[PDB]
């Protein structure tokens, strides 16, 4: 599982 | 109308106040460096997204990058502030949490504390410019990718280049716009080197757990992730020299 925060950062929706 | 170097010159986030009850145990003080250091980090995902050519990277290399460039980026920025704030004395994480030589014959640190300083020394060593500073920050980002490179390779490849246009740019600000880059070129190398330590150190005070040393959710998560992968030594630093 890559990490949640950092990804959510990136992606949005 | 603009130019991208100022364009970095604005995106450059705001220093950051670490909230210190400074008032000494080297447990509690480092578990704080954690804290503050996850907003910095926070905002330097920000400062990602606004980068020019950043968002047209696919996200696998966004994250990728971030965390494999991530102590690389805050250790610099710690140098650079290090440098500004006390022109080499003290490392200065936040205004308000400095720390003196009193504060590196605090058990654990010494250390660390002593390679942290070792980066803001090159910064007094060279004299960098506060246009030379930001270019390579940015550069430092694009600097430390897997052995079997990226997710969209072609695009990382060209933005690269781009930015170190930029920190061409910054030196021409004579005989140097090949000739400075060298002194320069060479600090971006010694990094991947320096960071080797911090990045370590971090690492072990992660997985033991009966340090209580204390790290928060968004570092955790991209610590404990990134772990492996750097167990591998799965990681190409890609140079000049
Ligand atoms: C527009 C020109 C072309 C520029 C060069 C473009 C290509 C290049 C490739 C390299 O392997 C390293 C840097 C260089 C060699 C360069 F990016 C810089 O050094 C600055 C540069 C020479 C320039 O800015 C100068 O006139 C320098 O005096
Ligand atoms: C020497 C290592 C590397 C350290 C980091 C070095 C870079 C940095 C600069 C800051 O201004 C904010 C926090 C960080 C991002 C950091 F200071 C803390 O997080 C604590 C840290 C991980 C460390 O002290 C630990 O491993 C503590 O567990």
């Amino acid at each position: 599982s890559r990490p949640a925060i950092l990804y959510a950062l990136l992606s949005s929706s | 109308f603009p130019t991208l170097i100022s364009l970095l010159e604005v995106i450059e986030p705001e220093v950051l106040y670490s909230g210190y009850d400074s008032t000494d145990t080297s447990t509690r003080l480092m578990s704080t460096l954690n804290r503050l250091g996850g907003r910095q980090v926070v905002s330097a995902v920000k400062w990602a997204k606004a980068l020019p050519g950043f968002r047209n990277l696919h996200l696998d290399d966004q994250m990728t990058l971030l965390q494999y460039s991530w102590m690389s980026l805050m250790a610099f920025s710690l140098g650079w502030r290090s440098y500004k704030q006390s022109n080499g004395n003290m490392l200065c994480f936040a205004p308000d949490l400095v720390i003196n030589e009193e504060r590196m014959q605090l058990p654990y640190m010494y250390d660390q504390c002593q390679q942290m300083l070792k980066i803001s020394s090159e910064f007094v060593r060279l004299q960098v410019s506060y246009d030379e500073y930001l270019c390579m920050k940015v550069l430092l980002l694009l600097s430390t990718v897997p052995k079997d490179g990226l997710k969209s390779q072609a695009v990382f490849d060209e933005i690269r280049m781009t930015y170190i246009k930029e920190l061409g740019k910054a030196i021409v600000k004579s005989s140097q716009n090949w000739q400075r880059f060298y002194q320069l070129t060479k600090l971006l190398d010694s990094m991947h080197e320096m960071v080797g330590g911090l990045l370590q150190f971090c690492f072990y005070t992660f997985v033991n757990k009966s340090l209580s040393v204390e790290f928060p959710e968004m570092l955790a998560e991209i610590i404990s992730n990134q772990l492996p992968k750097f167990k591998a030594g799965s990681v190409k630093p890609l140079l000049f020299h």
